[PDB]
């Protein structure tokens, strides 16, 4: 398996604070990445796919750029609307894998 | 002129072992090249690569292809066929073109000005003694189409010849179709011709139950001995011979009558993106046969199963007959948007694509040597091979021209369908030169003959069905645009029988 | 918009099979090309893929499940169906049903998502 | 030439009067490339398909004759420790042949239980079970499950016969004879790994089987046997055998497993080796680039070649121990259907002949149970067989 | 009884028989490499068309071949068959991975298939094929 690691575990920013978080895969996985959202207790919902480009749901807002080693989702304009765990998933390689969870408030 | 050259036949007839499948559609022909014969070549286009050159001519004669199975049968009639019959080849083709109408546009200001052109003609001929080339075969768009309220527009005809890069060479031909006898009709002249299809061998629509290695029995033991054991331990000097008897306690070493059919090993490519290579293997990669110093990719090639049973995932490169979903764009699309076919059934009887036919020894083996051996990636026939044919879909082509030579072997075609020495054919059709274009019915006739199944297995057939979930619009039927889309690719092969 | 929906059990004794199915409205999974994914979530903890499904019936498993799961495919009733073997303890979280593919992520990302299903093993 | 061949046949009872499912699972398993799933039946098949049969030590069958008559009912009952044989008159025995060959066809694999050389001996019927599709030990949903039990069948208490006439259809005469530009060259092959009848020269490393050539089919390694005709070896070496590439019997009395090369009668086709390769030689080079000032030529080994315009070649030599005819797979296509063990490859060979022992039922119970009665009387039965051949010769 | 000799050279080759103004209804793989995500593996189909001749689907491939060494000092069936001093053609001989390139490998002679076409230029025996004299 490929290990994912989020910096920050639990980042405590408030409205209208610029937020990023970052997960650095074990191995090189190529650009190939999954954030998450999970509000509590509903299933999670994907926000940027691939590297940088946005799902067609999701806010303006979202963004990140992966260098493939090191990836950073920056939540920009924090509304309260949002304040969630967020999850990265590798595609490179079998078996897919989401580390850990950032909590943000 | 004031009377229906013609009725409209659109039906099918099951009886006893034939099947009778009528269509008939409505079409619309342009005026091509300004009634002029054009020459073409890459060079007008841009000539990028030698392997894609091409010399050859523009006409303006339109013809008409009903050569693609979805013409003559309805999903359900299909339905019908795959699942009731083991064969079928049709045996009389009766065609029908009339209700001519030429129209005439003169263009002033915005508005185009259309009425009828009452003594205008329209020339139209069949090429039954194949003197001019044979188009049919190549799976061309065009055809007539799936859905009968479609209205089409006859393709144009082209053709090409010998060439060396975009220059021309002594021996290429240049063909006059004006040349040829063609009758005219007006606008209350119809045309019609019959045809007798040539003996051509039952498409084979079952899937074999057995594969070609298991067909011993399990419960005996062969007479056969093979060799076990070339030692019987690790040290020195310890080569010996150990014969055993072959039997259902290891079947992989019986001897075997048959064995499978030739094999051209594909490149595998996975449909999950990230299993495939980070790097550009289209082109590159792929299997391809050299012609004339011109390399050309092996597409569909010899027939062979798609993959090994229980991973779906892959598929050959160039190994599999690719149609496309309704508004596929014609260019870079997804995974998604083509229905990518996959020979499941034929993995019985004949090689995987993606796999080696096996190995060879190499080298002599001695004290100092050992057994060496290496892959097969390609084997032609040998004595003894039992293979399948490729299956046809509903969409695919039906029959294609042997290309009249000296040999051949197997002429029956790599698309699917029947090899023909002399296919239905062409219809060859134009406006006479006087802005014109002409419309009208076109109803084709083709009689199918059937082989039933008399097999005594005792468990029941898979067959083919139509799923009860609540979809919001039904498969194979029109959107509420009027649509109709066709949304996956039918076998032949569902019926069972021994190998 | 394709709607997904997990129904079972809600409770299984320890070493008893789990079974749980999902129920794709929207599409049909045999003609979508898409491939159909599962994914668990152990209370207050990270996910973990489980497998996928892909529409001709393929299938590829987790190897840090110990080839319990097994994932069925019924494409007539456009449903596919997780079931895992010799429940333990440990193997209770909320089962997540979700699609696995897009036009150019296919069997990568996971954009639409079930409902989520409870399920406790328990004695 | 008529040779006419009469046996006697003993008939036991199979499964108990029932059909199992068998796959290599309730046998163990072996590896993937053993694996197998099919069912077995009660019914034993006559299998003659033996040149022996026919004969006491070109060519082609043109007609056939099957005689099955003085059918002998027994029936074995243990009374505590003895066993008491009385012939139960108003049994009946069942035989029916598969002419439409809607059964799958077992003769051509050339399994024991043929009817015997030897004038005097008596044989066991074997029993008939057959192979489908499968997926390791597992069934996929396109195997089929045939019962014979649903073929119409010709019931023989002991005066009733069993008799049928079969037709050869037309097939080839069998041959057992023996730098310049040139107009033809010489048949396909595929090579196969060279092992001598010297202990010695063969080296320490196991070499049977990763060795042997094999095909690949749906990603099981089946070995090459016998594989395509070849010549077995060069002129002037006789203790060099093809590893996989000749019919080897075993003599009278040998044993099952792990036998030496003693007890095995070892063929040769080196008869053919005129107009084949030899199985443990190339086919030749072929050339690998272009020459220049700069590169030298170079060349390469065939180690396989197909069929190619202007190829000849002898099919394989038939043997009085071997078979005679194989069934040719109902497909698409083939080529020279030939079969690789020799004889004759037919479309519609000489049909399988069924038999098997109606079963009795012992008392049943004077309360109504709906299940299958699985108590039996213990029962055999034994006969005639007298099978004709008129033979053509050139 | 022999069949007639053919006297004749092909106007056409054989990889050309398509008619040049119309698209196949049939796909191929184009492109298998983003390159603008910095070479994100991706998978892109297209139709098979005049503008890329090379890709189209053929129903027949040409005959055998058997190759020979081009010496420096049969033109006329180069329509369908093989040069004698070039290759058959490629093959593949690994599948391709993620952490292994795909490979491809010449052929230097080529058997019979079904579906080969091909122009030409008897021992009493089992079998033959195709009897004419070389």
């Amino acid at each position: 398996d490929i290990q994912m690691t989020q910096s920050p575990s639990f980042v405590s920013a408030s409205v209208g604070d610029r937020v990023n978080i970052t997960c650095r895969a074990s191995q090189g996985i190529n650009s190939w990445l999954a954030w998450y959202q999970q509000k509590p207790g509903k299933a999670p919902k994907l926000l940027i796919y691939s590297a940088s480009s946005l799902q067609s749901g999701v806010p303006s807002r979202f963004s990140g750029s992966g260098s493939g080693t090191d990836f950073t989702l920056t939540i920009s304009t924090l509304q309260p609307e949002d304040f969630a765990t967020y999850y990265c998933q590798q595609a490179n390689s079998f078996p897919y894998t989401f580390g850990q969870g950032t909590k943000v408030d | 002129v004031g009377s229906s050259s013609g009725n409209w036949h659109c039906d099918s007839q099951w009886l006893g072992d034939r099947v009778i499948t009528t269509s008939t559609r409505t079409w619309a022909l342009p005026t091509y090249n300004n009634h002029l014969y054009k020459q073409i070549s890459n060079s007008t286009s841009g000539g990028s690569s030698n392997d894609n050159a091409y010399f050859g001519y523009s006409t303006p004669w339109g013809y008409f292809d009903f050569n693609r199975f979805h013409c003559h049968f309805s999903p359900r009639d299909w339905q019908r066929l795959i699942n009731n019959n083991w064969g079928f080849r049709p045996k009389r083709l009766n065609f029908k073109l009339f209700n001519i109408q030429v129209k005439e546009v003169t263009d002033n200001n915005g508005v185009k000005t259309i009425a009828n052109n009452l003594t205008s003609t329209v020339q139209v001929f069949t090429d039954s003694d194949y003197q001019l080339p044979y188009v049919l075969g190549s799976a061309h768009e065009g055809c007539l189409p799936p859905f009968p309220a479609d209205v089409f527009m006859i393709p144009q005809y082209g053709y090409l010849t010998l060439n060396d890069g975009s220059q021309a060479v002594g021996r290429s031909s240049f063909y006059c179709l004006e040349y040829f006898p063609s009758q005219m009709l007006r606008t209350g002249n119809n045309f019609q011709f019959s045809y007798e299809f040539e003996n051509v061998p039952f498409h084979s629509s079952y899937a074999h139950s057995q594969s070609l290695d298991r067909l011993m029995n399990p419960l005996i033991d062969q007479y056969l001995y093979y060799l076990s054991k070339t030692i019987n331990g690790s040290g020195q000097n310890q080569q010996t011979l150990k014969f055993s008897v072959a039997g259902p306690s290891n079947m992989a070493v019986q001897g075997r009558n048959y064995i499978p059919g030739p094999s051209y090993r594909q490149q595998r490519v996975s449909t999950t993106v990230t299993q495939n290579n980070n790097s550009e293997f289209a082109w590159p990669g792929a299997s391809s046969w050299a012609l004339n110093g011109r390399n050309s990719l092996m597409n569909p090639g010899p027939a062979m199963a798609s993959h090994k049973e229980g991973e779906d995932r892959f598929f050959p490169l160039s190994g599999s007959l690719i149609f496309g979903k309704q508004g596929t764009g014609r260019d870079n699309v997804d995974a998604d948007k083509v229905m990518i076919t996959n020979e499941e059934e034929i993995k019985t009887t004949n090689p995987v694509a993606t796999e080696s036919y096996g190995q060879v020894a190499t080298n002599h083996q001695s004290a100092q040597a050992q057994a060496q051996t290496g892959w097969v990636q390609n084997q032609g026939i040998l004595p003894g091979m039992v293979w399948q044919d490729r299956d046809v879909y509903l969409q695919g082509p039906i029959w294609a021209k042997i290309p009249h030579t000296d040999g051949n072997f197997h002429p029956s075609p790599l698309m699917g369908g029947f090899g023909m020495k002399h296919p239905p054919p062409q219809i060859l059709i134009k406006n006479t030169p006087v802005t014109q274009y002409s419309t009208g019915q076109v109803s084709v006739e083709i009689e199918w003959e059937l082989q039933k199944e008399n097999s005594k297995r005792w468990n029941p057939e898979i067959q083919y069905t139509s799923n009860y979930y609540k979809s919001n619009n039904v498969e194979f039927a029109v959107n509420t645009e009027g649509v109709y889309s066709e949304p996956r690719p039918i076998g032949t092969r569902y019926l069972t029988r021994n190998l | 918009q394709v709607q997904l929906q997990e129904s079972g059990p809600g409770l299984v004794k320890s070493s008893e099979t789990l079974s749980l199915t999902c129920t794709v409205s929207g599409e049909s999974i045999s003609s979508s090309s898409h491939y159909w994914g599962w994914i668990r979530q152990p209370p207050g903890k990270g996910l973990e893929f489980l497998g996928n499904v892909y529409y001709l019936g393929s299938t590829y498993y987790n190897p840090s499940l110990e080839s319990r799961v097994t994932i069925l495919l019924d494409t007539s009733k456009n449903q596919f169906s997780l079931k895992v073997n010799s429940v333990t303890v440990a193997d209770t979280a909320v089962y997540y049903c979700a699609r696995h593919g897009a036009g150019s992520y296919s069997g990568l990302f996971f954009d639409y998502w079930g409902q989520g299903a409870r399920v406790i093993v328990s004695s």
